[PDB]
């Protein structure tokens, strides 16, 4: 359901938003079922971390909204999270919400398929700082 | 509280207080102070401050206590088989494995993570900046429940007194390095191996 809503935002193209489509599975969904809206396909979390970092240091806010779609996929989330996944997930959350602190843009996480309960818990913790 | 304690690490004449050091070993758990104090003298601690417009060196260190700089506390790798550690004090975050390992067990349905790791702010004194969280007035980090040596080391530098930061980062006995970054490429390069 969230996915379809994200698709609708993509099709309309009215909002100044940046969509990060993460992973091959998420890429296929976008292509199979589909300018102020930017779409960017990343199959490595390193890329997302670097881009969020860049968005933070850039002097001007460019997007009102940032959407991150597919985090579960690239974390390899199946079953409960191990320490390494908590580390990576928290790095992404902290960096993403750092953009909101810097430039005041909404930060949204959409899941492809079922969202991971523990990733939802981590996201809620970081959002308290914004 | 925490800040008032650690503030005494450096005397008014910029001398390291050996009595206080000796007490801090006995005042913190998990050998946290010896670990933190080893990091302080390792020469691996960096505070990179985004400095698009050149600033005075003193203005940099002072800005870390009174200004609002975009800065990046990083611990440099000590070996070939190493990636940098970055800290975000204002969010009580550290990219090290200890930080993630501590939080993981507390990830359960339907429970604030802060309830398991943070403490209320009411008891705390007005001038104690140690573990203060941006945004959240009513909660502060609880070093007993979550604090690695990286957070401790940098909090000592940045949440005590300007005098403490100047002592470890200036002069002949400088083992901490505050460096202004003027180029985006150099700033991005700092993060390339963090993930
Ligand atoms: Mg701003
Ligand atoms: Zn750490």
């Amino acid at each position: 359901n969230a996915e379809r809503a994200l698709l609708q935002l993509v099709v309309e193209d009215d909002a100044k938003a940046l969509v990060f489509v993460l992973g091959q599975d998420a890429r296929r969904y976008f292509e199979e079922e589909l300018q102020n809206v930017g779409v960017m396909f990343l199959d490595k979390l390193q890329y997302l971390y670097m881009y969020l970092t860049k968005l933070e240091v850039d002097e001007a806010p460019e997007y009102r909204t940032l959407v991150v779609y597919g985090l579960e996929q690239l974390l390899g989330a199946g079953g409960e999270l191990d320490a390494d996944q908590v580390r990576l997930a928290s790095l992404i959350y902290n960096t993403a919400f750092r953009v909101r602190v810097r430039h005041g843009a909404a930060v949204r996480f959409v899941a492809h398929g079922a969202p991971h309960a523990q990733l939802q818990q981590l996201e809620a913790h970081w959002r308290l700082f914004t | 509280n925490y800040s008032k304690l650690l503030r005494n690490l450096v005397t008014e004449d910029n001398v390291l207080n050996e009595v206080v050091v000796s007490f801090l070993y006995q005042l913190f758990p998990r050998d946290l102070f010896v670990r933190a104090f080893s990091l302080l003298e390792s020469a691996d601690m960096f505070i990179y401050v985004w400095m698009p417009t050149p600033k005075e060196a003193d203005e940099l260190l002072e800005s870390l206590y009174n200004g609002t700089p975009l800065y990046r506390p990083i611990v440099r790798p000590r070996g070939p088989d190493d990636r940098p550690v970055c800290v975000d004090l204002d969010h009580w975050f550290c990219s090290c494995t200890e930080f993630a390992a501590t939080c993981r067990p507390h990830l359960v349905g339907d429970t604030p993570l802060s309830d398991a790791l943070f403490r209320p702010t009411e008891a705390a004194d007005p001038d104690d900046c140690f573990g203060m969280l941006a945004g959240l007035q009513h909660l502060r980090a609880d070093p007993e429940k979550l604090m690695c040596e990286h957070l401790f080391a940098f909090a000592i530098l940045l949440q005590t007194d300007l005098r403490v930061l100047r002592h470890f980062s200036t002069g002949p006995g400088a083992q901490v390095f505050v460096l202004g970054i003027t180029s985006i490429d150099e700033w991005l390069k700092l993060h390339l191996n963090v993930v």
